RNA sequence: AUUGACAGAUUGAUAGCUCUUUCUCGAUUCCGUGGGUGGUGGUGCAUGGCCGUUCUUAGUUGGUGGAGCGAUUUGUCUGGUUAAUUCCGAUAACGAACGAGACUCUGGCAUGCUAACUAGUUACGCGACCCCCGAGCGGUCGGCGUCCCCCAACUUCUUAGAGGGACAAGUGGCGUUCAGCCACCCGAGAUUGAGCAAUAACAGGUCUGUGAUGCCCUUAGAUGUCCGGGGCUGCACGCGCGCUACACUGACUGGCUCAGCGUGUGCCUACCCUACGCCGGCAGGCGCGGGUAACCCGUUGAACCCCAUUCGUGAUGGGGAUCGGGGAUUGCAAUUAUUCCCCAUGAACGAGGAAUUCCCAGUAAGUGCGGGUCAUAAGCUUGCGUUGAUUAAGUCCCUGCCCUUUGUAC
């Protein structure tokens, strides 16, 4: 209530929170083209952005999932009613983004097709998206039983420096 | 009413708490009165080192996790309505603002 | 019954978990971050941490 | 008027600042004078300047020098560094240059430290070692 | 002349004679058998140390003041022989100390001052400034 | 239908009053984050979730030790059939978008 | 017995001699300045070596081709 | 249907666990079967992720063209140059990509600028307090403690912004008068130290970090889970990283006197840092305060060092193992000694064979103090400063690594 905790402390407990939902929408919006999350504090009232491809389907019907989600956001994380809302933005080229292709590629694995084929036309459709280059990397058990590792590559990459932090979207 | 009322700007980047710094001063200088200008606290380092390895046997590598943590904070000499105006502009980064009424 | 979870867990490795992975060992305290070590610098970029030197 | 400069010497977290004023000529550190600080073998040290110089130069120019940081040594090096450059300030400012100069020579032939600070300044320890170059020892068998 | 343009180790002998030829201290009753800190392996081989120290703390006193009993003890600190395992610090006695303050006190060498601890009052700046001024009159040396 | 009645029926009424209900994995909390009428404690509400997601009537997320049910249209269906609810009711989803 | 020039720092100071002969000079604090108007030369060393090559070629020209 | 129970016997137990004997939610149950679910169970030679290593050196790659039946090769090099596949230059190659470099943080220069009651204050003004505080007959000075606010003055020290700042730029050589190397001026002299870090690997480690995970196993007399106790600490012995020492360049007893990274309660499940006052020899106890912190701890009054002590080369007052008796705190509980204090006991060890580790500048070494774990808490670790060497500035002898030619039954 009077509490006001540590410079220190508090800066630390907040990113920890920013993780925390940023996994738990991983988790749930999974399938459905999630892109990272935004939050904004302000006066009486929490702002968090949600990014991600298929809006539409994130929304819910008529209205729906993002009502869910806040009402669990709100149940979880000790918010008062009405001091949080879930503002779902398109993203814009969704071919730049890593995680969306990531999970666009997990998903086409599901499905059953082909290691490379599905592999290479999330490549073909990151370039044509108007990247510098790209990195892609699947591995693990690749036919038979004994782990091998695919890695289509392609354009201009980047592996050391500090610029990687900031030019190079990895997941 | 006039008062001494105190903005506090503690932020993890230094750029962005710097702009909206720079943007309250000029916010103070158009609705004239005072400033005390944006005093610079000692920065803190909260730093963690672990190991890089899961598990114990690798060569013995440490990781050193820094966070930087910056508090710029700013007198002023004005009424309620007026710090309203102002702290309500320069918004949206991780800007934590503060503000205290007078004296502590 | 009533002795089920009878035992001083108030203190000491048996009390504090990860808030994560829930492993008992290893543990970041500092800060209040209560997560385990891999935990941490698993999420260690979004917590705001960043290895600059 | 009066004439005042506000001097510094560093020696690696040593900062001895040292205040000259147109007076008499006492020269004292903290609160007390040269003939203790108390490290005692480096006297002459603190001493220097003034030595070198003579008393005629000093002569009607008083000093107070304060100092915090460091370790005893490090700070006889400030404070030693501080008075010197403090007095050649002063003979930059109100008195003239080509005095300044004579004394900066005179300084400089003996050590260049006088004037000049040192960048040495204590290297950080690395992980797999106790210090910042050696390691701990190798098992191998 | 004040009491920091005196070789602080002669003015502490001087004090510590002072305060024995008064001879209206309080030395307490255990002075013999204490350790003086958990430190030592000994106690004082200077059997009157208890002026000794008495004369030290008002001397410290006079220099910073507001100095409480346990900002006596950490500077009455030193190394603590773990013998087979590596050394650290260790605080001194408090009682000792304690001792010390309220026998100055008795004195009125001192006073307890607002916002707690020790300081040394005006009569007390007295004795302590006036044996500065017989060390810097025993003679040119 | 099982267990303690008073908790469970609880738990349900809980669940109904908002679209979603979450917990933590935590078997002693024997009160419970929110509702806290008596004990009715984290587990019960836990082991009833998972009796409804079993049955079909709930479904789930995990994430950092603390679960997260969401609730179906034919979940609202069986506690509507359980509580013996009117058929207007409004559980949650309702609010006004614009 | 260490620095040489990098080819990210050789063709930068060609480039920039090959189309502004004229503004460059012996001088290198003059240069220096040149560098920084007429190239977008990100950072500020990057920048200070370039100068130092293409006072160097200058230097060349002045002195046959 | 058949969830949940005071006795009393039993039991470690005040486990309704059982035998005994009264009653209970009242739609829970029990039994199959499907099937779950859990598992610090097995499998890292089923995997993911993450580390580690090869491999901290300069290396690795494709397009098109050329050479070869082809595997392949060229590019990617005779030569000089560089820390560098860094450059210059050669040229069946051409024009590119990664790595290296650039980059990020840090270190050190700014009497330049912007800045301040959570820095200093800084020197003033001394407006003073203040008592003889001292010098001194008295004035004027010396010294702090501070009492200081704000309508004193600023940024030398301070914090941290954004700028500048060094480039091999100057002078002299040496070098195809290229790339560059050497010296010296000015002044930090390209070099402060980290962080990041390619290709291709390894059947390196990790399933005991994960609600990452395949299969296998187990699944109510459980490998689930919780409670009590014990164990992981057991000692003919062998090895590894450590601490303490073997003294007098020392020990002890006083005295004097200088740090820098940090950290800190009001918490994710129950509690921090602690000033000052008394009581206690000591560990410690009891009172009151300050502190979500440049505010309080805190001018963090650290150690070594420095200055007076005694002791006198004696296993000595060096060393402080072992062990007896007592006293404190932490805890639900400390016996197999949790830690701490006290008195007593006083071992080997008089500088370490063959071996072999680490290191070139504020480094090694000494020296303490932070952080981590942590109720209790470092002989470890990861940071921090404080004192501060000898010797190198080279070479391939050993050990390895990189390129070229070469030989090869691998």
């Amino acid at each position: 209530m009077a509490v006001q905790i540590s410079k220190k402390r508090k800066f630390v407990a907040d990113g920890i929170f920013k993780a925390e939902l940023n996994e738990f929408l991983t988790r749930e919006l999974a399938e459905d083209g999630y892109s990272g999350v935004e939050v904004r504090v302000t006066p009486t009232r929490t702002e968090i952005i949600i990014l991600a491809t298929r809006t539409q389907n994130v929304l819910g019907e008529k209205g729906r999932r993002i009502r869910e989600l806040t009402a669990v956001v709100q149940k979880r994380f000790g918010f008062p009613e009405g001091s949080v809302e879930l503002y779902a933005e398109k993203v814009a080229t969704r071919g730049l983004c890593a995680i969306a292709q990531a999970e666009s590629l997990r998903y086409k694995l599901l499905g059953g097709l082909a290691v490379r084929r599905a592999c290479y036309g999330v490549l073909r459709f990151i370039m044509e998206s108007g990247a510098k280059g790209c990195e892609v990397v699947v591995s693990g058990k690749l036919r038979g039983q004994r782990a091998k590792s695919m890695k289509f590559v392609d354009g201009l990459m980047i592996h050391s420096g500090d610029p990687v932090n900031y030019y190079v979207d990895t997941a | 009413a006039i008062h001494r009322i105190r903005i506090t700007l503690t932020s993890r980047n230094v750029k962005s708490l710097e702009k909206v710094c720079a943007d309250l001063i000029r916010g103070a200088k158009e609705k004239n009165l005072k400033v005390k200008g944006p005093v610079r606290m000692p920065t803190k380092t909260l730093r963690i080192t672990t190991r890089k390895t899961p598990c114990g046997e690798g060569s013995k590598t440490w990781d050193r996790f820094q966070m930087r943590i910056h508090k710029r904070l700013i007198d002023l000499h004005s009424p309620s309505e007026i710090v309203k105006q102002i702290t309500s502009i320069s918004i949206e980064p991780g800007v934590e603002v503060e503000v205290t009424i007078a004296d502590a | 019954q009533q002795l089920y979870w009878s035992h001083p867990r108030k203190f000491g490795q048996g009390s504090r978990s990860c808030r994560v992975c829930s492993n008992r060992h290893g543990l970041i305290r500092k800060y209040g971050l209560n997560m385990c070590r891999q935990c941490f610098r698993q999420y260690a970029k979004d917590i705001g941490f960043i290895k600059l030197d | 008027p009066l004439q005042s400069v506000q001097v510094f010497g560093r020696k690696k977290t040593a900062t001895a600042v040292a205040h000259c004023k147109r007076g008499n000529g006492l020269i004292k550190v903290n609160g007390r004078p040269l003939e203790m600080i108390e490290p005692r073998t480096l006297q002459y040290k603190l001493l220097e300047p003034v030595l070198l110089l003579g008393k005629e130069r000093f002569a009607g120019v008083d000093i107070r020098v304060r100092v915090k940081g460091g370790g005893h040594v490090a700070q006889i090096y400030a404070i030693r560094q501080s008075i010197s450059k403090a007095l050649v300030a002063y003979y930059q400012k109100y008195v003239d240059e080509a005095s300044k100069k004579e004394i900066k020579d005179i300084l400089i032939q003996y050590d260049r430290t006088l004037l000049v600070a040192d960048p040495r300044r204590c290297e950080s320890k690395k992980f797999g070692g106790p210090g910042a170059r050696a390691r701990y020892q190798k098992s191998y068998r | 002349v004040t009491v920091k343009d005196v070789n602080q180790q002669e003015f502490v002998r001087a004090l510590a004679a002072f305060l024995k030829k008064s001879g209206k201290l309080k030395v307490p009753e255990w002075v013999d058998t204490v350790k003086l800190a958990k430190h030592k392996e000994l106690a004082p081989y200077d059997e009157n140390w208890f002026y000794t120290r008495a004369a030290s703390t008002a001397r410290h006193l006079y220099l910073r003041g507001g100095a409480g009993v346990g900002s006596m003890t950490k500077i009455y600190g030193g190394r603590q022989r773990n013998g087979v395992m590596p050394s650290h610090f260790s605080r001194g006695s408090k009682s000792v100390a304690r001792r010390v303050l309220q026998a100055l006190e008795g004195l009125k060498m001192v006073e307890k001052d607002q916002d707690g601890g020790r300081k040394l009052t005006p009569q007390g700046q007295r004795d302590l400034d006036r044996i500065a001024g017989q060390v810097a009159a025993a003679k040119k040396k | 239908m099982l267990m303690p009645k008073k908790n469970r029926i609880a738990i349900y009424e809980l669940l109904f009053k908002e679209g979603v209900m979450v917990a933590k994995k935590d078997v002693h909390m024997p009160k419970h984050p929110e509702l806290a009428d008596k004990n009715v404690p984290n587990l019960h509400v836990m082991k009833a979730m998972q009796s409804l997601k079993s049955r079909g009537y709930v479904k789930e997320q995990f994430a950092w030790r603390h679960f997260y049910w969401y609730l179906t249209n034919e979940g609202i269906q069986y506690l509507r059939d359980y509580l013996h609810l009117p058929p207007e009711i409004v559980p949650a989803t309702l609010r006004r978008s614009r | 017995m260490g620095r040489v020039r990098t080819k990210t720092v050789k063709k930068a100071a060609r480039v920039i001699i090959e189309k502004y002969y004229t503004r460059l000079g012996n001088d290198f604090h003059t240069n220096k300045r040149v560098c920084e108007e007429i190239a977008i030369i990100p950072s500020k060393k990057l920048r200070n070596k370039i100068a130092g090559y293409v006072t160097h070629l200058m230097k060349r020209i002045q002195r046959g081709p």
